[PDB]
């Protein structure tokens, strides 16, 4: 079982 | 020596010369040398047998049953040295080695028979 | 033992078991 | 009466209690167990040889609890060798249970439950032991009826036992020196004496821990 | 076959949810995972109810797989979970909603049974019978059959799935007895009893080809054998009982065929040798269901209907009545957990007015 995998998308500051 | 817990012990201590067992029913603590500091001997045993062939056990029972009282533990031998006197019931240990050898000697009986009978 | 106390304990201790015992000599035998 | 103190043993003790605790190794790493070799890979001491049956196919209590609604509260938890030593129902009412954060699968740490050993009920909660044994198994809701139905039965306990042959004999005599005349036998009362079973769980507060060397 | 007000969603989105930034929340647990310090079942539940896209369910998943392995992983609340449950819906994230309740051990997601009947009805209504197959293996494994209305929809699908499947293999023979005992002991009527029976033959298969071992272990199933003889027991109870009770055939061919079969055709022993084992009664077992089927046939206690057909009529019966029990129980918990929000933001916000003050002083 792999763990999920850490993804972030900044937008909240242009 | 103030050792690190432990407990005062009611066992054996050997001593006699090479070949010639002797034991000291002494009260020590559990973390002592088995000949060194003792707190109170309490009696004294005698494994091998004397002219009169009798094993002579000094059992101080006024101070055993002091230190037994204060907490002292017992160890294996001198829990069989008390039942054998009668002061403790018999350890489960002489009862099931008594059984043991019975068994042992009941098949040597059979062994013998059967040489004896076919041979 | 009873019958079930001595099958628990087989139960327990499967491919490690002796021979049972029956009681004992009611005396200790001799040589003849 | 002066004497050279020493600092830096006082320095050094406060240093290894600190990192003793800042550095503590956790249930998951401590208990961890390769099924392969049966040794623990923190240590590397193996398991005793008749453990290894039963690490193979049975879990352990939390690896049931990780798969329940808040870590399985108020059910009951038994043990294979409770179901195979003793008819009687023994079992765990859980209360409170702390899981191991650091774990993958939260399959490791404490548990605190009401005991019911042999039918008997525990009155006050307390922590749990063996929580870390492969032995734990998990009473279904609709088998709780069955299983925790349990009847009390009546007891037997001898209260009464011959003295040993000497001190019976000192006794009477004893009597006898101080003018007393009696034929009763004097005996012991064995009623007090409360024999446990030699499983009967024991106090996990005052149980240790291993210690924070790996290997 | 759940009624539109019973998934209608307009009372959830009708919360009063206060608006916050998924990109905010989820920087400030990053911050407090770096620091290993536990995460306020407050911040997570802030996270889950701001969920307003697609792609936010990937994000929120991660933080609530890292909230899973936090100290403060006990203390995940019930409404977040149905939350979750809600967002996943909303935004066409079925399989997502699937993967964690899969993976409940790496997510905590433990749904009551009000949030399992929305998710198994989704599946329904899109025909998604491989999906809410599994939907009711989680309800069996984590035993949320304490709701008649969770029984009644277990039933329709478990029964649906069985008539096209052929093919049994001896985990799915543990599964699909397991998730039929379940609510059948629940079901006082013809398809309760027939679903213990028909669970009961699918789990004694197992029991002697796998193994007792292979019955419960991770199973909510007992570990004392007699699977096969609880199933005579089922006839035995029918052939005393009013006429209301019957049991269906279907059931008892199953049951015959697999006692034929077993007739026709890692050690660890753990039975007493001297209790009889279960092989050496087949025998008995065959004997004694030919007696019962003699019984019951002479007594009229078999139902001609199939399981399907006769599943489908009960729920038409009792669905509606159970829907409204549901729904008012479902209002009361809407009205609990606004109360025990409200709490925690308030809790907190005197915390942090209260460190304010404290430091101002210092």
């Amino acid at each position: 079982q792999p763990p999920p995998k850490p993804v972030i998308v900044d937008k909240h500051r242009p | 020596k103030a050792y690190r817990g432990g407990h005062l012990t009611i066992r054996l201590a050997l001593g006699g010369c090479t070949n010639r067992p002797f034991y000291r029913i002494v009260a020590a603590h559990n973390k002592c040398p088995r000949d060194g500091r003792f707190v109170e001997q309490l009696g004294s045993y005698d494994p091998l047998p004397n002219s009169h062939g009798e094993k002579l056990v000094a059992l101080n029972l006024d101070r055993i049953r002091h230190w037994i009282g204060c907490g002292a533990h017992l160890s294996k031998p001198m829990e069989k040295l008390l039942g054998l006197a009668g002061f403790f019931p018999l350890h489960p240990m002489m009862i099931t080695n008594a059984e043991r050898l019975r068994r042992k000697r009941a098949r040597e009986v059979l062994l013998a028979s059967q040489k004896t009978d076919a041979e | 033992p009873p019958e079930r106390e001595l099958s628990r304990l087989r139960r327990l201790y499967q491919g490690h078991l002796q021979e049972e015992s029956g009681p004992p000599p009611e005396s200790m035998p001799k040589m003849p | 009466k002066k004497v050279r103190p020493r600092l830096i043993a006082e320095l050094a003790r406060r240093v290894r209690a600190l990192r003793e605790q800042l550095n503590r190794p956790r249930d998951s790493q401590l208990y961890a167990v390769d099924y392969e070799t049966l040794t623990r890979p923190f240590s590397g001491r193996r398991l005793p040889v008749r453990a290894w049956a039963d690490v193979r196919r049975e879990s352990r209590l939390l690896q049931l609890l990780g798969r329940l609604p808040l870590f399985g509260l108020g059910r009951l938890v038994t043990r294979k060798s409770w179901l195979w030593q003793h008819d009687e129902p023994c079992y765990w009412r859980l209360t409170r249970v702390r899981p191991d954060y650091t774990a993958q699968n939260l399959d490791h740490g404490k548990a605190w439950g009401i005991l019911t050993f042999k039918g008997k009920t525990e009155s006050e909660a307390r922590e749990i032991e063996h929580v870390m044994y492969h032995d734990w198994r998990l009473v279904p809701k609709h088998e709780e009826e069955a299983f925790t139905a349990f009847t009390p039965a009546p007891e037997d306990s001898l209260a009464s036992v011959p003295y040993p042959p000497l001190l019976r004999a000192m006794i009477i005599a004893e009597r006898q020196k101080n003018g007393d005349t009696s034929t009763e036998e004097p005996m012991l009362n064995v009623q007090r004496i409360r024999m446990e079973p030699w499983d009967y769980p024991a106090k996990q507060e005052d149980k240790g821990r291993a210690k924070g060397t790996p290997v | 076959l759940l009624s539109s007000a019973y998934v209608d969603s307009h009372k959830w989105e009708a919360r009063e949810k206060e608006h916050y930034c998924l990109a905010d929340l989820a920087s400030l647990m990053d911050k407090t995972f770096e620091r290993k310090l536990p995460v306020s079942s407050l911040t997570i539940s802030r996270l889950i109810d701001n969920i307003s896209s697609r792609e936010e369910i990937d994000h929120a998943e991660y933080y609530l797989y890292k909230f899973r392995h936090s100290p403060n992983c006990w203390y995940l609340r019930n409404w977040t979970i149905h939350t979750w449950i809600r967002q996943c819906l909303k935004y066409d994230a079925q399989d997502k909603a699937l993967y964690t309740l899969v993976n409940k051990v790496q997510y905590g997601i433990f749904p009551d049974n009000f949030t399992f009947n929305l998710l198994m009805d989704s599946f329904i209504k899109k025909e998604n019978y491989k999906d809410a197959l599994s939907v009711v293996f989680e309800v069996m494994m984590q035993e949320a059959f304490e709701v008649p209305s969770t029984q009644l929809l277990s039933l329709y699908v478990l029964f649906h799935c069985l008539a096209k499947k052929t093919d049994f293999s001896w985990e799915e023979e543990r599964n699909f007895g397991a998730s039929l005992l379940l609510p059948g002991l629940k079901q006082k009527n013809s398809v309760g009893f027939s679903s213990q029976l028909y669970g009961y033959a699918l789990l004694g298969k197992v029991e002697l080809q796998q193994g007792l071992r292979a019955v419960y272990h991770n199973m909510p199933l007992i570990w004392k054998p007699g699977y096969l003889d609880r199933a005579l027991q089922v006839m035995e109870k029918v052939a005393a009982s009013p006429e209301d009770i019957k049991l269906c055939r279907e059931a008892l061919d199953v049951l015959g065929a697999v006692l034929k079969a077993l007739t026709s055709a890692e050690k660890l022993v753990e039975q007493l040798d001297i209790e009889e084992t279960e092989q050496s009664k087949l025998p008995q077992y065959l004997e004694r269901f030919k007696a019962l089927h003699s019984k019951l046939q002479a007594l009229g206690k078999i139902e001609s209907e199939g399981l399907l057909s006769l599943t489908t009529q009960l729920v038409k019966e009792k669905l509606s009545t159970c829907e409204a029990e549901d729904i008012a129980t479902y209002e009361q918990n809407l009205q609990q957990w606004h109360l025990d929000l409200v709490q925690l933001i308030q809790r907190e916000q005197q915390q942090r007015e209260q460190a304010k003050q404290e430091y101002q002083a210092q």
